[PDB]
This record gives C-alpha cells, sequence and structure tokens, in this order.
RNA sequence: CAUAUAUCCUGAGAGGUGAUGCAUAGCCGAGUGAGGCGAAUUCGGUGAUCCUAUGCUGCCGAGAAAAGCCUCUAGCGAGGAC
RNA sequence: UGCAUCCGGUGAAGCCGCCGAGUGAUCGAGUGGUGGAGGGUGUGGGAGUGAGAAUGCAGGCAUGAGUAGCGAUUAGGCAAGUGAGAACCUUGCCCGCCGAAAGACCAAGGGUUCCUGGGCCAGGCCAGUCCGCCCAGGGUGAGUCGGGACCUAAGGCGAGGCCG
RNA sequence: GUCAACCGAGCGUUGAUCCGAGGAUGUCCGAAUGGGGAAACCCGGCACGAGUGAUGUCGUGUCACCAGGCGCUGAAUAUAUAGGCGUCUGGGGGGAACGCGGGGAAGUGAAACAUCUCAGUACCCGUAGGAAGAGAAAACAAAAUGUGAUUCCGUGAGUAGUGGCGAGCGAAAGCGGAGGAUGGCUAAACCGUAUGCAUGUGAUACCGGGUAGGGGUUGUGUGUGCGGGGUUGUGGGACCUAUCUUUCCGGCUCUACCUGGCUGGAGGGCAGUGAGAAAAUGUUGUGGUUAGCGGAAAUGGCUUGGGAUGGCCUGCCGUAGACGGUGAGAGCCCGGUACGUGAAAACCCGACGUCUGUCUUGAUGGUGUUCCCGAGUAGCAGCGGGCCCGUGGAAUCUGCUGUGAAUCUGCCGGGACCACCCGGUAAGCCUGAAUACUUCCCAGUGACCGAUAGCGGAUUAGUACCGUGAGGGAAUGGUGAAAAGUACCCCG
C-alpha cells in the first residue's frame, strides 16, 4: 500500500545566521520536497508539532556550477520555505539550534 | 487520387516515346468517375469512385455483391 | 533490527504502526544530521531498508 | 411631458481624516559604528511633454476581436437575501 | 615470420662516441659512457618496405625582436596605512570629468558574476597585498508587483472532413 | 562501486560483500495517450479514501484517437440510414544490417553529346520476418520412348546475340551439386439445408417404386450463408446403371410395410498442436542454456644479483609443456588448462499420457449419353515497362484505357503466322530445408595496429570548442618491484 505521512515533504532544516536571527523573533526555515506548495506545508507542520501556524512562505534555489578536470558540473536545486508560527509559540524543540 | 473502390487498378508510370526518346514518364491513370447508384436493401443512395470498367462489372454483376466483396477488403466507403 | 520472516507474523495494522514509527525516526534524523547532533550515520541506511520491507510485505500480501 | 444650470451619470483636483504616528534639520558625547532627544513645518510666484482627456473641435486616409460589467427571459426553483 | 643454432640483469636494444672497414646503398660478433630486457646469425616466405621538396599534415623551436604596440579624444596628486614587496590596494584633504548621462529603475539576454572569510605560480595587455580571477560557506521570502489559473487578434496545430 | 584519496561511523560464521533466474517499487518527458505545452512543466474532471470547525489541500485509480464486433436510438423522412451513447479486442512508435512491391536521379564513360551507360545504383515510400519472396506446371525439350515444384551455388559464356552494330551490355536451355514434401487445401456441375427478394396450378404435385391419410417436406422460381460430393491430364468429375459387396443397434427415407439414403452413439484405426483445426493440460530426459567447483607434481642444491622466474647440477607430474601474472624467460608459486563434475527456479528441445479431432454408412472396378472444370478474365487493337532483344519480322511476361469468347472435336504455349504433331490444363489459396545478415551476447584465432597508428574515441569523447541550425568535431597513455611521495635542518 501507500501511506501518506507528512514527514517525507519536510526534508531538513536550516542552519544559518540569518536563520537565527530568525529563531530569535520566531519564525523557522525549513527545506522541503520541490513538488509542495503551502497548504501542504502548513497542514504537514500543523500536524506534526500541533503548533498554530498562520502564515508560510517559499523560495527556489538554482544550484551552483562547479567546476572539476573533467568539467561543468552542478549541485541541486532545493526550495526553502519560511514560516512564522502564531502566537501559539511554543518553539521547536527537534530542532536543536 | 482517393484510390477505386471495387477493383483497385491504380496508377501505372510510363516513360519515354517516338522521335528520339527522351525518358519521361506520364502516369497512366485510371478513369475513374463519380457515379452514384441505389441500394434497394438498406434504402439508401451511394456514390462510388469507379471506373467505367468497374461499372460494366456491376451492370452485370450486382451492387449488393460489390459491397459484400469490398466489405471484404474494408475500404471506408 | 526485524527480518521478513520475524515481519510475516504482524498482521497489517502492526506492519503500519511501525512503518509510522520508523518514519518519524528518520525524520528525526534528519534533523539531528543536520544540527550535528548525530554520529551514527548508518542508522538512516537502516532505516530506510525497513521501510522497503514493509512496504514490500504489503505489496506481497495484496498480490497473494 | 420636455429646456430648466432642473434630474442623473462621469469626473481633474482644493479641503478634512489617513498622521497623538513617521521623519527630517541639527546637538550630545560616542567611536567599528552603535546610538538617544529631536524645533518651526506658514505664505506668494512660476510652471510641466503629466491628469480631467477613450474628453472637445476639425479633416479624410473613415479608424481589432472577445472576456469582463449591466440587463431580459429559458431553467434550476423552497428555501434562503442583504 | 617458418626452420636450425648463438649472446643476453656476469647488462640486449636504443642513443652519444672513438677506432676502423667496404667499389657503393652501408658496415662493425671492435671496443667505451648512458641505460635497463629482448635480440643476432643462415636459409626461404610476405611487405602499410627506404622522403628533400606536393603554396604537403601534426607537434616543437628559431630570424623579424627584446622592435611595433599596451585599446581614445577626463588629468591626476601628497601624507598615513597594512604588507616580504606599492605610481595603481584602503582611508584623509585637494584636484579634475559626465550631469536628457559616463546618473537612479525595468523587459529581453547571461547565469552566481551578489555578501562574507581566505587566496594570490594561472588570467588581467606591466606589477599587484587587488579583481566580475580561485576555493569554501552564505544569500533571492509576494492574496495586491510582471506573467499562469481570465479572454482573444496576426498566425499556428487541427478531431471529424475534403483532396492526393 | 569507481576516477579517489582523506575523515567519520558500522556490518559480518546466525554465512556478509559478490554472481545468476524470477518478482515488487518504478518521480517527470517521450508513440505519449485527460486538456495544454517552448520536451522533461502548467491546469483539471470523475469514483473512492485520508484530512479541516467548512473551503483550500492530499492519496489511489481512470478519462485521447481511429479500425472492427456487440448493445440502445434512427435526425431531415416515410422505409430506414449516416450519426450519437455504452461496452470488448486490436493498431499507433524505435531499431544495425539482411528482404519483397512501388517510385527513382546526376556527376561520370562515350576523349563533345541527346539515344545509350553510370543504375533501376544512391535516396524516398508502404509493409515484414527471423529469415524473406518464389513454389506445385496452362513448364522445358525434340521426335531422344526424355526430364519432372521452387530457390541458392559451379559451368555453359563473356559465347549465341543485342547495340547511334559506337561506348558497352549480356542470357537461357542443358550438365554437375546442396535439400528433399514427385506437398496439401478450395470453388462449379449435383443434393440436403436455413433462409431472403417474388409470386400463388392455389394442385396431380413435393418422395424409392407400391399399398396412402392429408392437401402442400410451399407449388414452382432466384441469389444468399451452412453441410456433403468433388480435385485431375493417358482427361477427370456430377448425373445414370450393373457387379463383389472387408461392424451392432438408436431413430429417420413425410409417413406403418421390402429395399436404397440420412441423422446418432459405440468398439476401433489414422493424425495432431503439422502448411494440411485449434487451446490449455501433467508426467517428463544427466537433454541443452542462465551461477560455479575440484583438479596432478621441487620452501631442491652452488653462484650471480635489490629481488632467480636466469646459468650449471640434481628429481617429479603429465587424458594437464594453452595462456597470463607473480620483484628478471616459472610444466612442479598463483590464477587456470586436459578431465570430470553441478541446478531449487525460469527458458528451449522432444518425449509422452490428457485434450482435440478424423475416417469409420465401405470400396474396387463397369457401361451409353446430357451437365461442370475458377469472366469483365484470356484474346485483339492504342500508348508503355522489363525480358540477350534500343520498334524491329518480335513471340512468352506484363501496367492504364476501349472492345470483349467459349468448357474437352474446349483452350495456352513449342521466338512472327498458318496446317500437323507434342507438352500442359491459366484467370482461388497455403507450403518447410538448402540461402542472405548481425544492434546485442558468449568463447577464441591472428606471418593485424601498438599512443601523429588502431574504431573519430587506450586518457571525462561524439565530450570541450565552433555554428542560430541541420551539422562538424579535437588534444593528453608509461615513476618504481611496493609510495618506502624526501621526516629533519638552512636560504627564501
Amino acid at each position: 500500500a501507500t501511506i501518506t505521512d507528512p514527514r517525507d515533504i519536510i526534508l531538513a532544516p536550516v542552519i544559518s545566521e540569518k536563520s537565527y536571527g530568525l529563531i530569535e523573533d520566531n519564525v523557522y526555515t525549513f527545506v522541503v520536497h520541490p513538488d509542495s506548495n503551502k497548504t501542504q506545508i502548513k497542514i504537514a507542520i500543523e500536524k506534526i508539532f500541533d503548533v498554530k501556524v498562520d502564515s508560510v512562505n517559499t523560495a527556489n534555489r538554482q544550484g551552483k556550477r562547479k567546476r572539476t578536470r573533467t568539467g561543468f558540473g552542478k549541485r541541486k536545486s532545493t526550495k526553502r520555505a519560511i514560516v512564522k508560527l502564531a502566537a501559539g509559540s511554543k518553539p521547536i524543540d527537534l530542532f536543536g539550534a | 487520387s482517393a484510390h477505386c473502390q471495387v477493383t483497385g487498378r491504380g496508377p501505372g508510370f510510363g516513360n519515354s516515346v517516338s522521335h528520339s526518346h527522351r525518358r519521361t514518364p506520364r502516369r497512366w491513370d485510371p478513369n475513374i468517375q463519380n457515379k452514384t447508384y441505389y441500394l434497394p436493401s438498406e434504402g439508401r443512395r451511394i456514390r462510388l469512385r469507379v471506373s467505367a470498367k468497374g461499372i460494366k462489372v456491376i451492370d452485370r454483376d450486382g451492387i449488393e455483391a460489390v459491397v459484400a466483396r469490398m466489405r471484404a477488403r474494408g475500404e471506408k466507403y | 533490527g526485524t527480518t521478513p520472516g520475524e515481519l510475516r507474523e504482524l498482521t497489517d495494522d502492526e506492519l503500519k504502526d511501525k512503518l509510522r514509527e520508523s518514519k518519524e525516526e528518520l525524520f528525526n534524523l534528519r534533523f539531528q544530521m543536520a544540527t550535528g547532533q548525530l554520529s551514527n550515520n548508518r542508522r538512516l541506511r537502516t532505516v530506510r531498508q525497513e521501510i522497503a520491507r514493509v512496504y514490500t510485505v504489503l505489496r506481497e500480501r495484496e498480490l497473494g
């Protein structure tokens, strides 16, 4: 059978100064699957964490293009999603900073 | 052409002539026409692309017969 | 740590229980891996395999 | 029945709010750059190739379509409309 | 290469040679240096079988030559700075240039060139601590913006269809 | 996994890594197929299910096009049809060559050139198959008492011949061979049938005579679909009609009775996945392929050398001295060979028993006459193709038009044509084996190359780079036995 799990969409966190400046004021950035969307991500998150999302965003990133003895390779695109948890305000513990 | 329908008398490709030759074809078409007919069985008028030869065939053989023979070939009549 | 004959004792709903559990584990592992709070990398492989086994058993039971 | 500045429509802009805010001249030490308080804020001229203007006037070369908006019924019609 | 025999890590070939030979193409089983694994001889067989020239092909290197140039008609300078190393890099005060553009914002197009940290054997028409150069990491957030989910013109594709 | 190391963290005798066969999953584009589209990215419908306080969202499926069959309706319009709706099965595109049918050039040669040749080649089209196509005499031949399906090879033959008788092209018969299946199935006359367009002797006829009820097995017509009978050349066949007449019965010949002729079952025989009808079945062969495995004999002695696999001297194995590697030429070190082994599963061969039919209700011959022996065809004329054959006296084979016949004293051919003799019986269909070919796969061989060679590509290779685009299209192999890859110091 096939079982829709929400935890197969959300792949991973983001770890960087921008992300931490966002966390200081309760905004969390995750890495998702490219064919996702905002309703799907909202549902995944306010299911997984039983916490009250109010607005979601996105972005795309065209991967870099490095060189080699062989030649011109290219990393992978992604989709970064950015969530602003509402006044509920239980931070995401499993993040681990 | 739309191609004959009762026999299959397709074209042919000639060539040269007299007075010294020159090599050069000129399709030898067949003589198809657009005669129509009437099927008393199913109460209908049918139009076909049939040579005069095939008309000869009809009038000494019938039309039912011919449409059955064409049904065999499964022409999209 | 499981095997197919061990799992084939389990009925469907038990398999789905373990399935959802293992996906939760894989998720928490990916966060740990990003954070750097992980060392035993290979658990990712092991979990991924176990999920495959479980779907495989389900499909066996659906084509039998 | 009608010629009224009637009535309606459309419509640049002036005015009030928007704005107890923002922000700004500057001052203070401060030195990477952090910062914090922060006055008056009226009056006239000039003048757009911009706005009313898809307007107006004139001419001949006589000047896209469809969706959208409004409307009349066909019909779905006992439930719902604001 | 067929066949028979000889030398060879106690140093073959190949290369640089010296001394010598043959009437000539050429030869040294004559010896030295380098070097590191296959070669010679006689008889026959078979040839991708001998290059100095094709405004011949491929690679490398010369003469010209340490010569011409170093990419506009705006014009650079002094002190201090870090640095191994400064005409050019950072800052200070001057100076000068464009100012319906050599200024600020979009579309096409390109694709990380953007920021930070480090770097300077390659590149920049000099050098370079510098750079759109090199490496790693980071970075692009839309109910209302430009498009799609709304519509159609030129034109295209074109069920069926007609012709061939 | 690897170029390709480094680091980290692990697994494994409870059998890992690895190899083989089958399955499962199988994002998006692509014939691409829900609609659309700038290929790999945008929007949806329907049924179900998950999910929210409801919407949004999510998951599983399915929805294109035509051809055919079946089913419902039958628009103008009356019959009724095209069409419309639903369901079921097919096809759709890719491929390296090889094939068959069709189309179809030119530079060249002719010392020019058009006819000719190059070539019916290249190329294009439509369709295939594991091979294809052709194929059972309307053939050859020459009076020999001959041959006997076809195809592919050798020769005949660079001949007879053809040809602006110029360049040049160019058979066949016959003979020797490979392979053998000197192969089978149909239509028509004639009956029995369902029918379907028509009619009405409305009766002395539908049948075996005859004894006969009916009063039509419709009475007579006519094509259709089914079943019998019939497959030939020295002609055969269907009617006719004697003779021997190689199983039992059930009912049928309209009908009870004598026969003739059907419709059933039964022992049986024959054959079978055959070209000659077609599906699956289960046994099944140490039969074959798809992983592999064992496998004989020297740490031998002296010397050289960094290392002995060398030289010299001693032994051995050998159904194994092929090859390669190992620190320098290794039968006795390693890998492996000669040789023998090995398959749970899948696949292929036959083998079987199922299963399926099929003849059995039968045949050999007699005998005198009517009927049938594949029709818009063969033939003739007009333009043309290709056959050695360029319109020539030009047969045979053929394409389009126009005209257009007979059924055995019939018809077609034996290089115009006519008479005689000879051979053969067209216009319906299938047919293996010999033959051609290699994208891929497996194992080997080489008086083939050995990094400017050999496939363009030993090195990231159809890559980089060039071009808008189709399309072009490169360069670069070697440390040494093993990285022991120069720790440490000095100048910078």
